[PDB]
């Protein structure tokens, strides 16, 4: 313990934490999803693929 | 247009005249405001009158509605101004400058 | 919540419910080298408050990081041994001393005033920003300090300690001054050793002429002598059986209280009108010396970075934090 | 060096233009904040684009 | 070009994560091997110009200005970590950042392949210059010099921007080739007669132009030694490259519109030399030699044939290296005796010999002394100006004679005479100091030995 | 020997109520530190009645 | 005095505490590496190699192919007796005038 | 005053405005602004002193004024065509009521006095929410109107903003007065495009919203209402300074900051349409603007003012309450020029 007075940020807050990951990993996947369904489309719209 | 719609109109023109002119009191001002839409009211009924429209005779109420909800607050603010200075005049507000 | 602010109180965190109507704030004064700390220690600990000790230089050091203080360079740049040596210094330090002694008195009203509004509990101040000026008073009238110094003190203390509640009690230890220079010298510290007679005699006139007229009409106020002082008993009986309703504290409401708790939490905002633009002499700093002090204050070992994210103090987990 | 560089094309181009704008700039912004004066100011305004633009 | 742009961006984090005492020694290696990357650009076709992509493309005029820049970025580095030595690690970073982004604006400015891209970069690069000028100056004429320089700067290139956009509406495209293989001529009327001067006075305003000029002595004597070193060595070039490059689109009425400017700058060319004999201040001393070269400069530009447009290109690039030197020594002087004086600090041809030797080549190429590039720019000058009319030989006479006479005066006052006898701190000179005026120096011997690569595209 | 930085002399110029002073602007003063003007000594003048004796 | 200012510091000389300094930098070792590092990289990399670089660019001006093609042009005007120089750079024939 | 009636009058601005940008009926348009002043005021003078009650009341004042000349230009435009929809007027004279009320509440010149008195009147949070939020309301109102305003009276508004801004800004010392003059020339510009493309007077909103957002917060950061206040923060935060001098360039139209992007834009517009003149004044006289910001950051990052000894215990203290979006507000107000062909997005 080095401040005399407890720290605001003394120790990460894990709930804090946990959402901030789960939300970027979420968006991450939710573009890919995204994407990958867009292309499909736009291949079946044109009758590319 | 008939007469009758050139003499309201003036009566606009001239309430709008004399709130931008003041002399000494806020008080004098604000009734100046509240004759603007006293005249505004009187138009709008004229000519909704006139033309049978039916669904706006409700119009001029909400008119008055927010003419008084107007005249609340220019009295709310007139009566700190009061407090403030000890008069109503219009040269005490002179604080802020442009 | 999880901090004080808008959504406690919408949430319905009220501070009359918090109180306990023993919550007072006792502020003791007196002449120097009287008996008002140890008069203090005694109110505090009989009446379960607690104790504020008179805010020195430091004061401010003691409150924040470590509780060590720091270097006189980085802390205050003033002296009160150089003070009592050579008052009529060259460099104004009486009145840098005088200005960063009022900063650190308002720093400590604005701890005490949290302290009691987040707990409840009352607080025994050994001084009061409202104690403060007699020092200033008796400073001036020795030809110490200038009157543009009182000036600027005039204009902080007034947007500064405009914004705060009184002491409920204001409890005075009248000490006579040849008294006073008996327990200086049998006390045998050189530094106040030096102090004068006519000093002490402006303090004196300061607190029974403008401090005790001021407050008298603001709240309670008692006056002891050196004898009634030393029997604490008395004095806090007197404190427990005091009827008064003439305060602003009753005037006080839920929303009102928040308004200070938001001040008072807050030390920048409490802070905020004493550096203001006026350029002394004495308290004016230079560019250069400014820079080169505030590096130093930054290579200070837990100052760098906010007090959870210094790693060289032990600070784990930063990247997560 | 004296008559042309430091004197005349500084009053030229760099001089005259900055004094011209601190001018306008002072007639600008020195006003007494009259609620009065610049009500008038706007009626004159009203009266001058009814009038002058059709 | 990009094999050039990210090397720079990524000097930037090399810069901004490196250990406090590696900052230099990091930013002048990489420096040093970004230059030399950038030497590959110098082959250029005979036809055309390289392509790259639909942003950046180079000719034979960019390449010699990308390869100046480059190369003077490390020199900047060693004489700023001269005169830093007590600043702090985060501001030792932010000048180097400035720095940084300046080079990257100024490549990408001579390599931009639209007018309008080109102009948003070359403004793009006052900010860096400001900030440098303004924060790290000595003096305190810095502040009005920053003010000068960014609005005549400002209000030369705003009606530019107005005129490229409306050049764009009218024709279609901004693309340089474009505009070249679908040019028209400008028919003599009042619109044409104000978009050429919205054009031109953009850039006449950046070369300077003779009556436009009070900016350059303010900012390059209050600016930094980097400051004054990329001011008058790339910065003064932009003014020249956009000539060079709008004049395009506005034939034939430069044959009408450039009487005034001709006239103005060959007699601002000849006040300017004068002006340089009776200089009190070093610092000015050099400003004004650069005003004088860059009107010659503007007379090739404005008489616009294939002969002056090499002495152009030339000169431009002989005056940014010869500059560059001249500032450095003459900083190297003020940080002896921590002040700008001339006649302060004499005898040190007798105290410092090297030095003096440093002295004496910077100002002989300074006076065009053949066989340096300095007189072959200047030579194809007057004898474009020659078959263009038979008086400007006179009034390049006139002008050769009094740059060699205030360059000669320069030397003689600084280095010849007997020392100051109070002056007692003038240490010997350092490595440092030495290698940054061989690095000056020898790259411009060498231009001589092959002076095709610095004559354009004209060649 | 070191780089120049504003003194007490360029704070003051920048600290006036407006740049480029004249005589009404120099007469003008700058706004109090927390905005709150002190307070008017204005004269209550509470109605004096007689009531009685009729 | 208006202000608490530090005094002017005194000029600092790197030659006194390292008498063989090359005036990069304060600490010797990393002043010595500051020198090597720009002397190698500048001097021989530089200069040697861009300069020998530049000499020995391939001819991408067509400066030989130039002088071939005119070599040859002028043997077989030459030859034939068909001016060296033509007279037009168009054909007149492909160029219509307008009436 | 409580916090539950804070939030509840901010939705009610909020929702005047809405109401506003959603109703197709002038009767609902004029109840929008209503609602909106009538909300507003206390916001003013939410933190009472006799100069948040004057600015309140000047504001209350010029608004009113404005709404009852907007109430009157609809009530005549029904009497020419019994038309209660939002579009083109089809009177002249009702329309140069309408344009004349709406510059007034906008703040254009002439009617720009009561902008520098009230910003100035006002805390740092309330001229922050009357700028941006009071100058988004009226120009969507001006954009739905657009097709009928008349050129001439718009541009000499436009033109007389951004002269009127500039010179103001010259003189002025105070930061909030700089800000609000500021915001005339801004708003003068936007006015000026407006007849022509109300994409780009959208696009120039949303740039000048950001770097309002990004100024005001920075001010309420480091607590600074004048010059010399602002003068000292290079001592406790130096950070703070620099991005309030690039937040400055970028205002002050410097590319590639995002700043130049809305002024760029404009031109080309204009020149599209066969104006040179205009274009080019407005271009030039901005440059009044961007010395005034230039000087404002003389003072605070590039050059260090002296400072004071109390600063030494703002030094051991830390900020504590946390800017929402700032870092994203200050990223948006300076870099986003590459991002240039979204306006079509945007439109
Ligand atoms: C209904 C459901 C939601 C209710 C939410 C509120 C209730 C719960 C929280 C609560 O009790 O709040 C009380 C709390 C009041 O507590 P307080 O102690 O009196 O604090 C006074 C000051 O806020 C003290 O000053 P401050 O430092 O706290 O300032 C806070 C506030 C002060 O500023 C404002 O309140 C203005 C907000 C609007 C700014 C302009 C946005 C413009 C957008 C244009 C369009 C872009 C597209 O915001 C700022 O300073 C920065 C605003 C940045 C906005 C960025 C928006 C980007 C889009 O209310 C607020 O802080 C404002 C609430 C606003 C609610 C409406 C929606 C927004
Ligand atoms: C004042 C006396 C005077 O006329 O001095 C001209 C004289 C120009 O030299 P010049 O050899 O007499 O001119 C040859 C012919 O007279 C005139 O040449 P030209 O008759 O063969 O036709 C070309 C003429 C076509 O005539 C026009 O375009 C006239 C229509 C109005 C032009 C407005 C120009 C606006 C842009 C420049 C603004 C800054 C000046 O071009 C111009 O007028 C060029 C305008 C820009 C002149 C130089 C601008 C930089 C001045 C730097 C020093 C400022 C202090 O001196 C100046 O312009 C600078 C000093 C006076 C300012
Ligand atoms: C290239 C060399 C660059 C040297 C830079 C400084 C190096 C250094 O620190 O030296 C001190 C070092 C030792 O001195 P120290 O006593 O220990 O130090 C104390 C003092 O610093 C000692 O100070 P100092 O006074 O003894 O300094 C020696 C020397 C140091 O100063 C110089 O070296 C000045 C050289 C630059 C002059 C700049 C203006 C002219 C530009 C011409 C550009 C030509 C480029 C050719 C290719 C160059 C490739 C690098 O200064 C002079 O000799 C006075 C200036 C004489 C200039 C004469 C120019 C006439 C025109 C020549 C045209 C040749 C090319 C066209 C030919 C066409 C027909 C075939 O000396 C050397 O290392 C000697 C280097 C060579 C000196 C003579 C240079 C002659 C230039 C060519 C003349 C024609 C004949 C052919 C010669 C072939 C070889
Ligand atoms: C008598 C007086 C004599 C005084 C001078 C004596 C010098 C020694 C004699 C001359 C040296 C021998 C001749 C060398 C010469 O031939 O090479 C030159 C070449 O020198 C170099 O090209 C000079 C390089 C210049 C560029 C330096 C780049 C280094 C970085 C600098 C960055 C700053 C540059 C800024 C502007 C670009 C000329 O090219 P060229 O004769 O046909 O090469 C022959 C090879 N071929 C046949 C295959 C073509
Ligand atoms: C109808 C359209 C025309 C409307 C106006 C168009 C504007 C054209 C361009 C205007 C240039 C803007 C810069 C000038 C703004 C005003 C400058 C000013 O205020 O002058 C005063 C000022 C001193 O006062 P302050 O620094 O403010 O502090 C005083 C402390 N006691 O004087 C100065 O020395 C500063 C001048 C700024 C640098 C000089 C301007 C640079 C040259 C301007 C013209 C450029 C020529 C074009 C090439
Ligand atoms: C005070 C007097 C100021 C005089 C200097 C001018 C600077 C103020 C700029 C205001 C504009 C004045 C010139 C207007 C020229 C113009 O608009 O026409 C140019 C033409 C218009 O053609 P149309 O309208 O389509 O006509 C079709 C015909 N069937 O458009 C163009 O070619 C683009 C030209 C851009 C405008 C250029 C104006 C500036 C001219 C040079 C001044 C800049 C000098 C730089 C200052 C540095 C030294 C101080
Ligand atoms: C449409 C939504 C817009 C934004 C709404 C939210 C605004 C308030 C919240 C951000 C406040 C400022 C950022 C700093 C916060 C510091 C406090 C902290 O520790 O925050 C942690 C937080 C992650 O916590 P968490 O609750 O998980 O957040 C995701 C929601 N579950 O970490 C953060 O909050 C930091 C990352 C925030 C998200 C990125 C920044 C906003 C911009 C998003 C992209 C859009 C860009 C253009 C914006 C204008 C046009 C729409
Ligand atoms: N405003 C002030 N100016 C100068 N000195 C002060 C000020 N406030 C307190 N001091 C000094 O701090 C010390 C406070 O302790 P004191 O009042 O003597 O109680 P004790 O006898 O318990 O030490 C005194 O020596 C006094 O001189």
């Amino acid at each position: 313990k080095f401040y005399i007075r407890e720290p605001p940020h003394g120790s990460p807050d894990w709930l804090k934490v946990g959402l901030t990951l789960g939300t970027s990993v979420f968006l991450w996947i939710y573009l890919i999803k995204q994407h990958k369904e867009d292309v499909l489309e736009y291949k079946r719209r044109n009758g590319l693929e | 247009m008939p007469l009758v719609y050139m003499n309201i109109i003036m009566a606009f023109a001239i309430a709008l005249a004399g709130l931008l002119m003041y002399r000494s009191h806020l008080m004098s001002s604000l009734l100046c405001l509240e004759g603007m839409m006293l005249s505004l009211f009187i138009m709008s009924t004229l000519i909704i009158l006139n033309t049978h429209f039916t669904l706006a005779n409700m119009m001029p109420i909400i008119l008055l509605v927010f003419a008084a909800c107007e005249a609340a607050l220019g009295l709310s603010l007139l009566v700190m101004v009061s407090n403030t200075y000890g008069t109503d005049y219009v040269q005490n507000l002179n604080l802020l400058q442009c | 919540r999880l901090q004080y602010g808008p959504l406690a109180f919408v949430l319905g965190e009220r501070t009359t419910r918090k109180l306990t109507e023993t919550s007072k704030v006792i502020t003791v004064d007196g002449n120097i080298c009287s008996g008002k700390g140890r008069l203090a220690r005694e109110i505090a600990e009989k009446l379960g408050l607690r104790h504020f000790p008179e805010a020195g230089i430091h004061y401010a050091d003691s409150t924040t990081g470590d509780g060590k203080p720091l270097d006189v360079q980085l802390s205050g740049n003033c002296s009160l041994e150089k003070f009592y040596d050579d008052p009529k210094s060259n460099d104004g330090n009486s009145y840098r001393l005088q200005s960063w002694l009022y900063a650190s008195r308002l720093l400590q009203y604005a701890d005490a005033l949290e302290h009691l509004l987040s707990t409840g509990q009352g607080v025994v101040l050994e001084r009061s920003i409202y104690s403060d000026f007699v020092f200033l008073e008796a400073m001036y009238r020795q030809g110490f300090i200038r009157k543009q110094c009182v000036e600027h003190y005039n204009e902080v203390k007034k947007v500064t300690a405009c914004e705060y509640l009184p002491p409920h009690v204001v409890v005075y230890v009248d000490v006579p001054v040849p008294e006073i220079q008996s327990r200086i010298q049998k006390k045998g510290n050189p530094h106040e050793m030096k102090i004068t007679a006519a000093y002490l005699q402006d303090i004196e006139n300061a607190y029974k002429k403008t401090f005790l007229p001021e407050m008298s009409e603001k709240c309670e106020v008692l006056q002891y002598s050196a004898r009634e002082a030393e029997d604490a008993e008395k004095v806090v009986e007197d404190i427990e059986y005091l009827k008064c309703d003439k305060g602003p504290w009753p005037d006080q409401d839920d929303r009102t209280f928040h308004r200070l708790r938001m001040l008072v939490q807050n030390k920048l905002e409490v802070l905020n009108y004493t550096t203001i633009p006026v350029y002394l002499p004495e308290i004016t700093i230079g560019a250069h010396q400014s820079d080169r002090v505030f590096q130093k204050f930054t290579e200070l070992p837990g100052r760098k970075y906010s007090p959870g994210y210094n790693e060289d103090v032990g600070d784990k987990w930063i990247w997560l934090k | 060096s004296s008559l042309l560089d430091l004197i005349w094309l500084e009053t030229i181009l760099p001089k005259t233009t900055s004094f011209i704008q601190m001018k306008m700039s002072i007639m600008v912004s020195n006003q007494k904040g009259l609620i009065k004066l610049y009500f008038l100011s706007f009626l004159i305004t009203i009266m001058i684009s009814m009038t002058l633009f059709n | 070009m990009l094999k050039i742009i990210i090397p720079t961006t990524m000097l930037l984090p090399m810069t901004w994560m490196s250990k406090h005492n590696m900052i230099w020694i990091n930013a002048t290696v990489h420096s040093l091997l970004i230059s030399l990357i950038s030497l590959s650009l110098l082959n250029q076709l005979g036809e055309n110009s390289l392509n790259f992509s639909l942003t950046f493309f180079s000719d034979s005029l960019s390449a010699p200005l990308l390869v100046l820049t480059t190369w003077l970025l490390p020199l900047m580095l060693m004489a700023s970590q001269s005169h830093l030595s007590k600043e702090t690690t985060t501001r030792k970073k932010l000048y180097i950042t400035m720095l940084i982004l300046l080079q990257l604006f100024l490549i990408m400015t001579f390599t931009a392949t639209e007018l309008i891209l080109f102009y948003i970069l070359f403004e793009a690069t006052l900010v860096p210059t400001l900030i440098i000028i303004t924060r790290w100056g000595n003096q305190t004429e810095r502040l009005n010099a920053g003010l000068y320089f960014l609005f005549y700067t400002l209000a030369g290139s705003l009606p530019l921007l107005v005129a490229l956009v409306y050049i764009q509406n009218t024709t279609g495209s901004l693309n340089f080739l474009i505009i070249h293989y679908w040019s028209h001529p400008l028919s003599n009327s009042w619109s044409n007669i104000f978009m050429w001067l919205a054009c031109i006075m953009a850039f006449m305003v950046k070369m300077p132009l003779y009556g436009l000029h009070l900016w350059l002595p303010k900012a390059h004597v209050e600016a930094p030694i980097a400051g004054s070193m990329v001011l008058a060595a790339v910065l003064l070039k932009l003014g020249g490259y956009g000539m060079m490059r709008i004049t395009t689109i506005l034939n034939p009425l430069t044959n009408y519109m450039a009487y005034p400017f001709l006239m103005l700058s060959m007699w601002g060319m000849i006040m300017t030399s004068s002006i340089c004999l009776r200089q009190t201040d070093l610092k000015s001393l050099i400003a004004y030699s650069s005003v004088s070269h860059m009107a010659l400069v503007i007379v090739a530009i404005m008489i616009q044939t294939p002969w002056s447009f090499m002495g152009a290109t030339a000169l431009m690039i002989a005056h940014g290296l010869t500059s560059s030197m001249l500032f450095c020594l003459a900083n190297t002087n003020y940080e002896r005796v921590h002040s700008r004086t001339m006649i302060l600090a004499r005898g040190l041809q007798t105290l410092l010999p090297l030095m003096a030797t440093w002295w004496l080549v910077a100002s002989l190429t300074n006076l065009a002394l053949p066989p340096s590039i300095n007189l072959i720019g200047e030579l194809f000058i007057i004898t474009a100006s020659f078959s263009w009319s038979n008086i400007t030989i006179i009034l390049m006479g006139m002008n050769m004679m009094i740059t060699a006479l205030y360059s000669l005066y320069m030397l003689i006052t600084t280095q010849r005479g007997k020392y100051t006898h109070h002056i007692n701190n003038i240490k010997p000179s350092f490595t440092r100091e030495n290698a940054l005026m061989a690095l000056h120096i020898l790259p411009l011997l060498l231009l001589t030995l092959n002076p095709k690569m610095i004559l354009g595209p004209l060649y | 020997a070191r780089q120049w930085q504003p003194d007490v002399e360029w704070a003051e110029q920048f600290g006036g109520a407006v740049m480029y002073p004249t005589k009404e602007t120099a007469h003008w003063k700058p706004p109090p530190w927390n905005d709150v003007d002190p307070p008017k000594d204005t004269l209550v003048s509470n109605l004096t009645l007689n009531f009685g004796p009729q | 005095i208006r202000l608490q200012e530090d005094p002017d510091p005194e000029d600092e000389n790197l030659y006194e505490k390292n008498p063989d300094s090359h005036g990069y930098d304060k600490d010797p070792i990393v002043d010595l590496w500051n020198m090597r590092v720009v002397f190698f990289f500048g001097f021989s990399i530089v200069l040697v190699l861009g300069s020998t670089f530049v000499a020995y660019l391939p001819d991408y001006r067509m400066q030989e192919w130039a002088r071939r093609e005119a070599e040859r042009l002028v043997k077989y005007r030459e030859a034939n007796g068909l001016p060296l120089m033509e007279s037009n750079c168009f054909d007149p024939n492909k160029i219509q005038l307008p009436e | 005053m409580n916090p539950i009636i804070y939030t509840t009058l901010i939705m009610t601005v909020m929702s005047g405005t809405m109401l506003v940008m959603i109703s197709s009926h002038w009767l609902l348009i004029w109840i929008g602004f209503e609602m909106n002043l009538l909300a507003m005021i206390p916001v003013l003078m939410k933190n009472f002193n006799p100069r948040a009650t004057e600015a309140a009341t000047k504001y209350f004042l010029t608004q009113a004024t404005a709404s009852m000349m907007l109430m009157m230009a609809i009530i005549i435009n029904l009497l020419y065509s019994g038309q209660w929809t939002i579009t083109k007027m089809f009177n002249p004279v009702a329309m140069t009521m309408m344009t004349m009320a709406l510059a007034m509440k906008l703040g254009l010149s002439p009617f720009h006095f009561w902008v520098p008195e009230v910003t100035q009147g006002i805390s740092l949070q309330a001229g922050l929410l009357l700028l941006t939020w009071q100058k988004l309301a009226p120009l969507s109102v001006l954009c739905q109107i657009s097709q009928s305003i008349n050129p001439n009276l718009m541009l000499t508004m436009a033109m007389l903003s951004i002269l009127i801004g500039g010179w103001g800004g010259l003189n002025q010392t105070q930061l909030r007065k700089i800000m609000a003059y500021s915001s005339i020339a801004h708003m003068g510009w936007m006015t000026a495009v407006l007849p022509y493309n109300t994409t780009m007077t959208i696009l120039n909103l949303l740039i000048y919203i950001t770097m309002t957002l990004a100024m005001f917060m920075l001010l309420i950061h480091s607590s600074a209402t004048t010059t010399l206040s602002l003068s000292h923060t290079w001592n406790k935060m130096p950070v703070i300074t620099s991005l309030m001098m690039v937040t400055l360039l970028s205002m002050g139209g410097l590319p590639p900051l995002s700043g130049f992007m809305p002024k760029w834009m404009i031109i080309q517009e204009m020149t599209k349409n066969e104006s040179i003149i205009m274009p080019t004044l407005m271009a030039m006289t901005a440059l009044l603007n961007l010395y005034f910001y230039m000087r404002l950051a003389y003072s605070s990052s590039l050059t260090m003012f002296p400072s004071t000894n109390n600063m030494k215990m703002k030094w051991q203290f830390e900020h504590t309450k946390q800017m929402k979006l700032l870092p994203t507000m200050i990223v948006l107000s300076t870099l986003v020029l590459p991002m240039t062909p979204a306006l079509s997005s945007l439109n």
